[PDB]
């Protein structure tokens, strides 16, 4: 299963 | 960073003439990641040769296998022909059933 | 033993040629059981092993969810490195990731990763401690300087040290057949004389899985390791991998050298003679 991992942008 | 692919061509089992079997070419320290593989039969490309998804190792150059069913026979030559931004012209690579 | 969950995306632009494709392929160790591939006709998370089928619907749309997030998200992402670079628009660009856990045999986290790269050079990486980041470059630093500011480091340990950890297991359960099974080599060696006086002795390892294997020739007793070629170990489709190595040695002197296989489904340790 994936990491929903929020509002991570470069 | 570009890297230029390395380039095998092989069979999925010890070559027999006459006995079905899978022709691979596999692909792999590319970069970038557009790549066109054709798989030869006598100089002519193979129709219908699949390939594996797109992924890339460790190093993050890009591998594929792309593959067709063949029955390997004495005369047939098979080859692979590959081309890639790092490549002038197409690299063709033949089939050597000892390798 | 060990075992490894990783997701590796790539975002590509090509401009001219409609939006960035973003690809995320899973894998459990040598295994491939998930997809995804925004230029599909209907993008979504799609099964690549049987033993992920079994995961109900719910799954299958959160899983879907979050590539599709993630498209937009990577486009965006390719939109910002230009700006870091100084980069026109009208070149191609990649960024990649790659992020999982390792376990051992106890299925306890071994590590955790998560790193990027911005055109294959590495970009931002998690450090192994989950709560330091190493960034390549001063582009790269502007990204570390917003991860820290919002706790993603915080969030990256909470997922590697639970949710990554916790469906390694259940797939290594459902699919403990494969994933759980080590093949071990089928193991040759032939003989090709170049010339009167030397010949090429290839040992060959074929059939095996997990791709991971040694195999090395040895002259009286010590290792070759500067004359031997060794192809990159190379899938042979079925799930199976192959590897040979060769050495050119003196003819009459072929029983001099030995072939040494190291493989997960060994015994032992095999070695091999050429047997004319």
């Amino acid at each position: 299963e994936e990491n929903l991992l929020d509002f991570v942008r470069f | 960073i570009q890297r230029t692919p390395k380039i095998q061509v092989y069979s999925r089992h010890p070559a027999e003439n006459g006995k079905s079997n899978f022709l691979n070419c596999y692909v792999s320290g590319f970069h970038p990641s557009d790549i066109e593989v054709d798989l030869l039969k006598n100089g002519e490309r193979i129709e219908k040769v699949e390939h594996s998804d797109l992924s890339f190792s460790k190093d993050w150059s890009f591998y594929l296998l792309y593959y067709t069913e063949f029955t390997p026979t004495e005369k047939d030559e098979y080859a692979c022909r590959v081309n890639h931004v790092t490549l002038s012209q197409p690299k063709i690579v033949k089939w050597d059933r000892d390798m | 033993g060990s075992h490894s969950m990783r997701y590796f995306y790539t975002a590509m632009s090509r401009p001219g040629r409609g939006e960035p494709r973003f690809i995320t392929v899973g894998y459990v160790d040598d295994t491939l059981f998930v997809r995804f591939d925004s230029d599909a006709t209907s993008p979504r998370k799609e099964p690549r092993a049987p033993w992920i089928e079994q995961e109900g619907p719910e799954y299958w749309d959160r899983e879907t969810q979050i590539s599709k997030t993630n498209t937009q998200t990577y486009r965006e992402n390719l939109r910002t490195a230009l700006r870091y670079y100084n980069q026109s628009e009208a070149g191609s660009h990649i960024i990649q990731r790659m992020y999982g856990c390792d376990v051992g045999p106890d299925g306890r986290l071994l590590r955790g990763y998560d790193q990027y790269a911005y055109d294959g050079k590495d970009y931002i990486a998690l450090n192994e401690d989950l709560s330091s980041w190493t960034a390549a470059d001063t582009a790269a630093q502007i990204t570390q300087r917003k991860w820290e500011a919002a706790r993603v480091a915080e969030q990256d340990r909470a997922y590697l040290e639970g949710l990554c950890v916790e469906s390694l297991r259940r797939y290594l359960e459902n699919g403990k057949e494969t994933l759980q099974r080590a093949d071990p080599p089928k193991t040759h060696v032939t003989h090709h004389p170049i010339s009167d006086h030397e010949v090429t002795l290839r040992c060959w390892a074929l059939g095996f899985y997990p791709a991971e294997i040694t195999l090395t020739w040895q002259r009286d007793g010590e290792d070759q390791t500067q004359d031997t070629e060794l192809v990159e170990t190379r899938p042979a489709g079925d799930r199976t991998f192959q590897k040979w190595a060769a050495v050119v040695v003196p003819s009459g002197e072929e029983q001099r050298y030995t072939c040494h296989v190291q493989h997960e489904g060994l015994p032992k340790p095999l070695t091999l003679r050429w047997e004319p």
